[PDB]
RNA sequence: CGCGGGGUGGAGCAGCCUGGUAGCUCGUCGGGCUCAUAACCCGAAGGUCGUCGGUUCAAAUCCGGCCCCCGCAACCA
RNA sequence: GCCCGGAUAGCUCAGUCGGUAGAGCAGGGGAUUUUUAAUCCCCGUGUCCUUGGUUCGAUUCCGAGUCCGGGCACCA
RNA sequence: UUCAUG
RNA sequence: GAGCCGGUAGCGGGCGUGGAUCCCUGGAUGUCCGAAUGGGGGAACCCGGCCGGCGGGAACGCCGGUCACCGCGCGCGCGGGGGGAACCUGGGGAACUGAAACAUCUCAGUACCCAGAGGAGAGGAAAGAGAAAUCGACUCCCUGAGUAGCGGCGAGCGAAAGGGGACCAGCCUAAACCGUCCGGCUUGUCCGGGCGGGGUCGGGGGCCCUCGGCCGAAUCCCCAGCCUAGCCGAA
RNA sequence: GUGGUUCGUGGAGCCAUGGGGGAAUCUGGGCGGACCACCGCCUAAGGCUAAGUACUCCGGGUGACCGAUAGCGCACCAGUA
RNA sequence: CGUAGGGAAACCGAGUCCGAACAGGGCGCGUCCGCGGCCGUGGACCCGAAACCGGGCGAGCUAGCCCUGGCCAGGGUGAAGCUGGGGUGAGACCCAGUGGAGGCCCGAACCGGUGGGGGAUGCAAACCCCUCGGAUGAGCUGGGGCUAGGAGUGAAAAGCUAACCGAGCCCGGAGAUAGCUGGUUCUCCCCGAAAUGACUUUAGGGUCAGCCUCAGGC
RNA sequence: GCGUAGGGUUAGGCGGGACCUAAGGUGAAGCCGAAAGGCGUAGCCGAAGGGCAGCCGGUUAAUAUUCCGGCCCUUCCCGCA
RNA sequence: CUGGUGUUGGCUCUUGGUCGCGCCUGCGUAGGAUAGGUGGGAGCCUGGCGCCGGUGAAAUCCACCCUGGCGCGGCUGGGGGCCUAACCCUCGGAUGGGGGGACAGCGCUUGGCGGGCAGUUUGACUGGGGCGG
RNA sequence: GGGGCCUGACUGCGAGGCCUGCAAGCCGAGCAGGGGCGAAAGCCGGGCCUAGUGAACCGGUGGUCCCGUGUGGAAGGGCCA
């Protein structure tokens, strides 16, 4: 279960650090606390719609 | 039990045995009684606003797929009907 | 009246294994101790292994069966 | 039927993870000994199950076999 | 410190 | 087409060859109960609200509407609810029996219960069947066959292919892509949500420039014919 | 873990699926009775689809069907007393 | 179906198989009807179980409980208190009075049914008479209600649950099953047994042989 | 008291309902069950319990707290104060 | 009742298989001498020999590494905590507050206990049957 | 009873019988392969004989020129022990 991270968290910290957290950890803490979203292909390209607007558009 | 996105529970036989088993020696059966295998059911709680399901817990990712949505409509107070009929 | 269980030293008992190799406690006898009896200690010894008949090389052992003793039953009417 | 563990004295057992064989009890002898135990000192009843084998020499390692104690399993 | 009786 | 006013027999009372009685079809009225449905209810009864109507009257009355609950779409509207002798599908589902006892088994997925549905239901167009460089939806009947098998290999249960027939038929949808639009946001030349357009082994489709192109519904109005009354019918 | 099919654990495939792990979209995927490799077959995880068939409260006709104890339980005011 | 069978099968074929064997031995050639006897699965000759299971119906009887009402004539014993007195340091305590307590006493209704008698095709599918037990309580009883079949309920007897309860009744499976008992319906003619052996979860049943009949061949 | 026919049951005040609840039903909400359905809050139903306005006399063949005679009382609605 | 997994998570403290890593380990002799098994065997640091000599086997250096143990780490299985977000119970009704808390409840599955319930079996000859045989 | 040599406590069959309700049980000369013993005739397919056992099914184990679910092969079967 991969989640895109949106906040700092201890031992999984950066934004877009798509870490395989446990399913209960995803669907119980991060998903009701906004800290992460599920890394399906559609939400992954929804991440990518911001990655293209941030990473290669600062430069 | 229930269904909410899946099919209802089934009916099993039991089929006891008291034997060695073919790849060792002679086999058998004993008693064919009806275990009634109620399917795995978990009350899941999602935050459409306060919504609750009895989802099959091999379908908890499916109900989170159903929640990862915005079906254009506000609160009548209860509303799992528009979450379950705008299911595929 | 029919099952099953015993019989082994004076008594109470181990037992005895396909049969050949028999004992234990107390009692006993003799001693030692003791003023003397107890108790204790030391030496042994004692038995047709229930009679009987059976196969056996050989029976206490195994097979019957008979006499005393024990435990069981003897119910349905 | 397979699977473990074991065969070390009269008995119950440990084994430097090969270079020395051993306890503990029993037995005997010796010391005290009212009685018997207890205590004390010293010796043994020893092919370390059987052979084959690996090693320089085997209780130890390897296999086979025998008895030996179990564990489960069916059982037509 | 043991140990019963005439 | 001459007798009727039901099963009339009796008051005698009327009514009909200007057409009755009857029969059929279409309406109307259908009290009350019943899915019962305004609420209650011990069915065939009580008690209402709103609107409209009769000092018949403001209070009790009665009339005529409308007032259940659920499902579908935008307060608003179309269905559903129960019944049916069997028939059928699904959810459940025994036991006596038979095995000369019985437990696996059989009886049996039988009876029965529940749901659903309709004149049928079911199933259905292949991720099929299995030996054929094969068959080509599904169902039913006969064969296959008591075969292959399953089986305390007991009792028993028992196909499927093939092959004859009946009947015949194929189709819609995200086998993606383009536009649309309440809002999503980190206003993203973009996430999913509803439609719409695409899409169904000149192996399929979408997208990229040659070579352009109408068969026919299960759907709809029609028409025979069929019924639902009857009629003429020889000597 | 079971049900269905001839299949009762068997060599158990297949079709369904209650539990758990959990993919890819045509050099995909399933099936051809464990399985494996060739050769084939066929496209699951969406739905509809007449016709032929079962039935008989119903209406009609038909009877080597009954003729009032028969035939329905009722030929009659019977699912009645 | 039958024309070819052997073998477990591949397969081979008037042969096949066992085998090394060209020893030996095992096995080696009609249907379709009608009709009849008989058998199989059918309910299978008919009647009859005790029962088993599914679905229902009953707590208007009774058993318990819940709610709400009622009922208990009358006497009698005389508890705690309370009052006064005695007592004592104060008391405990003890007297009299008063009081009216009780799963208290006698006792009607009421509830019940102890012993006897009657009743016995009764008056009655539980009665009548005499006599008894309780009778202010664990009472009785009307109404309204609940609980139901392997379940209720039970101050327990396996009692009660719609007159028969060691698991109600009704319908359905179901024409359950019956190795058992009963019964089996016209006439004539011919022939005519057995009750023995083996084996049986078998001894009253059955399979086979023995005895019997029919037809055919010898 | 049986057969035939005809009469006979009169309520603002009696008992119920246009009032209330108890046990228990039913039951929106909510829960749980394969389906039947099983629960269940509020609510509603639920009665010889609460609440509510009547007593006495006469009359026929039958009714009478109903009919009638007297006296009293209750609700509601309208009008006046 | 109980293990496994599901719902079911977070952060820590500790016990084994491990994959290689390596300062290191092996000691009756004759012998400068903290002695392992088998091979490479002509020296390797800025100060140590190999044939010095004797061994069942010569040593140095360096592997394959055996036997471990020591740590360093991922594939880790465990038992002990603390947390709160699943879940559950709650609270003059709260998107909240507690408390329990990844346990319980519940799903599958393993094994067990299991007359509480159920389906049945409990033979026959038998000088009636049972007992006996 | 003793001594010597050995494995016939063989493999294929088996005419013929006995017996019997079937199933079993029992004897079996003879032929072949291949041996034992003996010079040879012969005898030997267990024991002087009648007891010392067990249908089936389901499995195991060792072989096997048999089947192998499209094909090659395995699984699993058969057959022989
Ligand atoms: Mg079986
Ligand atoms: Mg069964
Ligand atoms: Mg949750
Ligand atoms: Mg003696
Ligand atoms: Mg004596
Ligand atoms: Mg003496
Ligand atoms: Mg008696
Ligand atoms: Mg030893
Ligand atoms: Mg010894
Ligand atoms: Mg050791
Ligand atoms: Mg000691
Ligand atoms: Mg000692
Ligand atoms: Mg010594
Ligand atoms: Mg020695
Ligand atoms: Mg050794
Ligand atoms: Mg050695
Ligand atoms: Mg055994
Ligand atoms: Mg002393
Ligand atoms: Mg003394
Ligand atoms: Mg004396
Ligand atoms: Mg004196
Ligand atoms: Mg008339
Ligand atoms: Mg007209
Ligand atoms: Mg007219
Ligand atoms: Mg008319
Ligand atoms: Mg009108
Ligand atoms: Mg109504
Ligand atoms: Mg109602
Ligand atoms: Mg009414
Ligand atoms: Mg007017
Ligand atoms: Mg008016
Ligand atoms: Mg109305
Ligand atoms: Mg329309
Ligand atoms: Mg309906
Ligand atoms: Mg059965
Ligand atoms: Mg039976
Ligand atoms: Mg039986
Ligand atoms: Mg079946
Ligand atoms: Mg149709
Ligand atoms: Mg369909
Ligand atoms: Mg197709
Ligand atoms: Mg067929
Ligand atoms: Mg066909
Ligand atoms: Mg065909
Ligand atoms: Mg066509
Ligand atoms: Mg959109
Ligand atoms: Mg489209
Ligand atoms: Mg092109
Ligand atoms: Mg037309
Ligand atoms: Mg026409
Ligand atoms: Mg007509
Ligand atoms: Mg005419
Ligand atoms: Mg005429
Ligand atoms: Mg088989
Ligand atoms: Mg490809
Ligand atoms: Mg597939
Ligand atoms: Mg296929
Ligand atoms: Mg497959
Ligand atoms: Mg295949
Ligand atoms: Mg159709
Ligand atoms: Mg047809
Ligand atoms: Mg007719
Ligand atoms: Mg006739
Ligand atoms: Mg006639
Ligand atoms: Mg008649
Ligand atoms: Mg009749
Ligand atoms: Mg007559
Ligand atoms: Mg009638
Ligand atoms: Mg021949
Ligand atoms: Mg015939
Ligand atoms: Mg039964
Ligand atoms: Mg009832
Ligand atoms: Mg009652
Ligand atoms: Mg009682
Ligand atoms: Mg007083
Ligand atoms: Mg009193
Ligand atoms: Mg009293
Ligand atoms: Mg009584
Ligand atoms: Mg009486
Ligand atoms: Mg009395
Ligand atoms: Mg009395
Ligand atoms: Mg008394
Ligand atoms: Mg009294
Ligand atoms: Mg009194
Ligand atoms: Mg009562
Ligand atoms: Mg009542
Ligand atoms: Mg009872
Ligand atoms: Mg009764
Ligand atoms: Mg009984
Ligand atoms: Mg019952
Ligand atoms: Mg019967
Ligand atoms: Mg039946
Ligand atoms: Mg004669
Ligand atoms: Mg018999
Ligand atoms: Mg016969
Ligand atoms: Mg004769
Ligand atoms: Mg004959
Ligand atoms: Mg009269
Ligand atoms: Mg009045
Ligand atoms: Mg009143
Ligand atoms: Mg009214
Ligand atoms: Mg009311
Ligand atoms: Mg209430
Ligand atoms: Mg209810
Ligand atoms: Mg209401
Ligand atoms: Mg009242
Ligand atoms: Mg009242
Ligand atoms: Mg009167
Ligand atoms: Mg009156
Ligand atoms: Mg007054
Ligand atoms: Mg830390
Ligand atoms: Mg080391
Ligand atoms: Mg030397
Ligand atoms: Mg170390
Ligand atoms: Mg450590
Ligand atoms: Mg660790
Ligand atoms: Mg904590
Ligand atoms: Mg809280
Ligand atoms: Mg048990
Ligand atoms: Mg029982
Ligand atoms: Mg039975
Ligand atoms: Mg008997
Ligand atoms: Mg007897
Ligand atoms: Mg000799
Ligand atoms: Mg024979
Ligand atoms: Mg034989
Ligand atoms: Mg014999
Ligand atoms: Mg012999
Ligand atoms: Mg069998
Ligand atoms: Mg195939
Ligand atoms: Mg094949
Ligand atoms: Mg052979």
């Amino acid at each position: 279960m991969k989640v895109i991270l949106l906040e700092p968290l201890e031992n999984l910290g950066d934004v877009g650090q798509v870490v395989d957290v446990k399913p209960g950890y995803a669907r119980n803490y991060l998903l009701p606390r906004g800290l992460a979203v599920l890394a399906t292909e559609s939400n992954l390209k929804a991440l990518e719609a911001r990655i293209r607007a941030q990473a290669k558009r600062l430069a | 039990s229930g269904k909410r996105p899946i099919v209802a529970n089934s009916i099993q036989r039991r089929g006891k045995a008291k034997r060695e088993g073919g790849v060792g020696k002679k086999t058998t059966g004993i008693s064919k009684r009806r275990q009634y295998p109620n399917l795995q059911k978990v009350r899941v709680r999602v935050a459409g606003q306060e919504i609750t399901f009895r989802v099959a817990a091999s379908h908890i990712p499916k109900v989170y797929e159903l929640v990862e949505r915005a079906k254009g409509l506000k609160l009548e107070g209860l509303s799992p009907k528009e979450i379950k009929k705008e299911l595929l």
